């Protein structure tokens, strides 16, 4: 129950439960498959 | 017979071929794109010179020697004088751009050495004076020359200490930023595609640089016996999806 | 008027509680969000990116050189480096992994340790990396080392080798601050055959080493880091 | 969810553990690519590492102090701590600062909590009961000058009145000019040859003014204000390397000269355990 | 009795909170409303009505004359007036727009600047008005001025010209109190050809200038105005 | 939920969301169209 | 050159209207190809037809 009118006044947000490290761990242009050779 | 290894990038009226690549990085897995309306604020129609600004400019070459500490260029600064890209830059109030960066360094199968090529969004430098000394404008706008981390402290300039990234963080952790290594034994180029990253939809191109490109020797250059002890490093950079807005009189900037 | 009773704890301020508050700026409209590449949602997303380990810690002032593990041509049977696995201390401590682990009290999971070789292309080498699970001493010679988790690495076209320290443990969580009961083992590396340089070449070659966490990893019970402190408030 | 699958002996032409780090990727290698594993489940979600959780607890961001005393003959209230402002910022104290600067741009609502306690360091008959007023003087508003200016009427400016010893609490929406707060800024406010460098030129959210509403009693009373800040509804972009050296200034990245080696030197060899 | 816990902030008085209160006058019946022309609902409704700008600020005591921008017959190429666009200060500051903007911290949007000509009907003139977006200096000559937002105004039967300063900005809000990073440009005006008076006529002619906000406009984060203060309470 | 009986005791009103500047910006007797001449 | 050597050259075409470039900076602003000497021994640069008039004289 929100007792207040504005959105800033609500409690903390709830877990992204998004999670996708590939923008950070695999930003390569041509896809790399694990197990296939790195450099062909 | 496609290898990760050979590549061709054609952009505008200029083409680059590498026969010894190590894939290419696209920052944060996003490719440069123009500014959508839903994200727009300034009401001005923007100008998109296209092929006259989105081509490859090769900056002047550096020389890696056994004593090198590393070099640093800022964008869009490094290009402030390249062809029509630069003119547009000084003539509009606001502009926006992504880039393809291609760093080149070839040697032979007897050399060793490994450079880190990294792009740091919003690289705010530190004053070597400490306290709250600022880093004057000119010092953070070296132009095509870039900053040479093995040059001496100057007054009003930034600190040039490599184990600290010019800001109080350790060299070892720069790997959290989009980056690629050039290991003479593997690699001969590094290519990074940079999407436009800012907290505003479009900004000023002269009062704010939005990425520093940094090339840092990490495993020292080691040449074969009685080889000349140095290799040149060349940086070629191409603006991509550039847009300029708010045209007028032509900025005058310090120094 | 509805009858109430107040409980113990009334009026306390707990920095970790999460409740509603009146907005000081009623009706204000925040700036629209625009798109920015790079959004982070979990610290677990970022500790999977690998970063360099200053393994060569033997210097006396911080230098680019403590990231370089040296290799000597023609040595046989010998040991390249050694370290315990207290990820919250020692070599690990300044790495991004080490640096985040320190915001939490407990960790569990597998670690990924990789080595990238930087020697001339016409050289060759075979190294053995060994993980020694808790309970034995840091190995003293390869024979001892090779009886635990190990990978023979053959230096080739493919420049890096990724060793995993699989989670070997009785207790399902360990402390990030070094603790005995909770200790994780040792990591050592030895020549399997030996580094060989081509003609016209000389000196030391170096390995770069990285650390990142497997998708396996768990961190819990947040706390304050020993890695930062201060004596007076800063000002502008 | 499985944390590890079962995997047995391997003798392949398909080697997942050989890679080329020069590419910039961290290949997702697992224990089961290089040893024989058994199935195990995760039993865990990664709840407490969510950025909302990481930045979502109250941190002390500021300690100031004001006193209640006879202002008779004081030529400069501000200077007597009759009242005190706080050019608002979060860079002041280092604990929360290192946490935020793990990101480049951050966006979130703030829920401030203000604790005020009183001290009576010299002989008093009693402890008086003082009411503090905290008024947010955004940029472009009249700035107090005296501890009972027309300013403090604060007819258009949000102000809270609470008692010393108690706590005041109220949150404010994300009041950034841009789409997000910059944690770093490699720019200037204009192309001036001598204008400051860095964030400072963006941090311009005004200042918070504190004062006691009470007139003076016979003794003097020191009131020390602690402001706590909790981020709610957090959004963070572009992770960066953690802060290694100590901080010297609000808003610049500068570190102190002749600082000490931050990497612990081995007591022994590279070979040491 | 229902168990409760009180949170931090209990008992505080926040001048901006909005809650229910007991009525002191239970059951009282207010006077009926009758109809009155002119109801205002938003301050955004009124800042779109244009009001005069004391552009000719050069006097020494407030006078009707600082609303008049003078024009000289037969000058060529020259500059009629110049001003920066800090709507919360300087010429703008006493105008209704300026006066309301000052109740808020941030503004964004387009401005409408118009000039009404008052010279004899048998005279003629062509002026250029130029808006210079942030980043360049106030133009120093028409050549410089004409390369930015501009309108050639031809003085005719239609007495007023409405120039719009379109919102040109990186950041989506600017501060109403003058700030650099956040600055908006300059506005200048020059003879395009020149004012020409008919025979039997002489002297200066004047332009009146107005300012109002486009429907585009946004103002946010209310605060107190520097435009009014006091030293003792008033009495009857 | 109002806890009190009288209307004066309720909280602040809610946004007009009315907005019509024409009584102030265009109180002319004969309608003016933008683009058509002001004085015919 | 020997197979164990390496080199990177830039070839530049300068369309009519400017002088023969005097340094690479000047050269690199017109039609150009960075050539990386590798296994593939030849590089094919095209001088695309850049012209106002649709025919030129051979003399
Ligand atoms: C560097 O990042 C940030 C992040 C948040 C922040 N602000 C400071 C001002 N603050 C604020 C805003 C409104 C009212 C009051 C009392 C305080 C909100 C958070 N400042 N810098």
């Amino acid at each position: 129950i929100n007792y207040y009118k504005d959105a800033a006044s609500t409690s903390s947000a709830g877990q992204s439960l998004s999670m996708d490290p590939s923008k950070f761990t695999e930003p390569v242009k041509d896809l790399m498959l694990k197990g296939a050779p790195a450099l062909n | 017979g496609y290898s990760d290894r050979v590549q061709q990038i054609t952009l505008g009226n200029s083409t680059i071929t590498t026969q010894e690549a190590a894939n290419a990085v696209v920052c944060y897995a996003e490719w440069p794109e123009y500014l959508p309306d839903v994200d727009a604020s300034d009401v001005n129609k923007t100008s998109k010179p296209d092929t006259s600004v989105c081509r490859f400019y090769t900056l002047d070459s550096k020389t890696w020697t056994t004593g090198s500490k590393g070099w640093c260029w800022k964008l869009p600064d490094a290009l402030k004088d390249m062809g029509v890209f630069g003119q547009n830059m000084f003539f509009h109030s606001l502009g926006r751009s992504g880039y393809t960066v291609h760093v080149q360094c070839n040697a032979t199968k007897f050399h060793s050495g490994c450079l880190l090529v990294v792009v740091i969004p919003e690289h705010q430098l530190a004053s070597h004076e400490g306290g709250n000394v600022s880093v004057k404008y000119t010092f953070t706008h070296p132009g095509e020359r870039g900053i040479d981390l093995s040059s001496a402290n100057e007054v009003g300039g930034p600190v040039k200490d490599v184990l600290y990234n010019m800001n109080g963080t350790l060299l070892g952790n720069l790997l959290i930023f989009p980056h690629q290594f050039i290991n003479l034994r593997t690699n001969n180029t590094a290519t990074i595609v940079i999407p436009y990253i800012n907290s505003v939809p479009i900004d000023s191109m002269t009062r704010h640089n939005n990425v520093s490109l940094m090339v840092i020797p990490i495993a020292p250059l080691t040449v074969p016996t009685g080889a000349t002890p140095s290799l040149p490093i060349t940086v070629t950079i191409a603006p991509m999806c550039t847009e300029f807005s708010g045209i007028r009189s032509k900025s005058i900037v310090p120094q | 008027g509805l009858p109430t009773t107040t409980l113990p704890g009334s009026g306390q301020f707990l920095t970790t509680d999460d409740r509603q508050s009146p907005s000081a700026l009623p009706n204000y409209e925040p700036t629209p969000r625009i798109h920015i590449p790079g959004k982070v949602h979990n610290l677990l997303e970022i500790i999977q990116v690998d970063t360099l380990i200053p393994m060569n810690n033997t210097h006396t002032k911080d230098e680019v050189n403590s990231y370089l593990i040296p290799l000597n041509a023609n040595r046989q049977n010998e040991q390249v480096f050694g370290t315990n696995l207290f990820i919250g201390d020692g070599v690990f401590k300044t790495t991004l992994l080490g640096e985040i682990v320190q915001y939490y009290t407990h960790w569990s999971g597998s670690l990924r340790f990789s080595l990238m070789y930087t020697g001339p292309a016409l050289s060759s080498a075979k190294l053995i990396l060994a993980y020694t699970p808790p309970g034995a001493r840091g190995p003293q010679d390869r024979r001892e080392a090779m009886l635990g988790t190990h990978v023979v690495w053959d230096i080739g076209l493919q420049s890096t080798i990724v060793m995993t320290i699989p989670w070997t443990s009785g207790v399902q969580f360990r402390y990030t601050d070094p603790d005995t009961y909770t200790s994780a083992g040792f990591l050592s590396c030895w020549y399997q055959t030996s580094l060989i340089l081509p003609p016209e070449t000389t000196g030391q070659v170096y390995l770069l080493s990285f650390i990142s966490a497997c998708p396996d990893f768990k961190l819990r019970l947040m706390k304050d880091t020993q890695t930062i402190s201060q004596t007076v408030a800063l000002t502008e | 969810t499985v944390a590890s699958i079962s995997s047995g002996p391997k003798h392949t032409q398909k080697v997942p553990i050989l890679t080329a780090n020069e590419t910039g990727a961290t290949m997702p290698v697992l224990p089961s690519d290089s040893i024989e594993t058994r199935t195990t489940y995760m039993h865990f979600n990664g709840s407490e590492t969510d950025v909302e959780c990481f930045l979502g607890r109250a941190a002390c961001v500021h300690v100031t102090e004001i006193q209640n005393k006879d202002a008779t003959g004081i030529d400069n209230h501000r200077e007597a701590k009759l009242f005190n402002d706080w050019k608002i910022n979060l860079s002041s104290l280092v604990q929360l600062r290192k946490k935020l600067e793990l990101f480049t741009y951050v966006r979130f609502d703030s829920e401030y909590t203000i604790l005020a306690t009183a001290s009576q360091p010299d002989s008093a008959n009693y402890s008086s009961n003082l009411v503090v007023q905290a008024m947010y003087v955004p940029p472009g508003a009249p700035n107090p000058k005296e501890w009972d200016d027309y300013t403090w009427q604060s007819a258009s400016n949000p102000s809270v009145f609470f008692k010393v010893g108690d706590t005041s609490r109220f949150s404010v929406p994300y009041v950034g000019l841009a789409s997000a707060y910059n944690c770093f800024y490699d720019g200037y406010s204009h192309d001036d040859a001598e204008t400051q460098y860095g964030i400072t030129v963006l941090n311009h959210m005004g200042s918070m003014a504190f004062r006691i509403v009470n007139e003076h009693d016979e003794h003097k009373t020191l009131v020390k204000i602690r402001v706590y800040h909790r981020a709610k509804h957090v959004e963070a972009w572009i992770p960066r390397a953690p802060r290694a050296l100590p901080y010297t200034s609000i808003g610049r990245t500068n570190y102190p000269k002749n600082t000490e080696p931050v990497i612990k030197k081995r007591k022994g060899d590279i070979k040491s355990y």
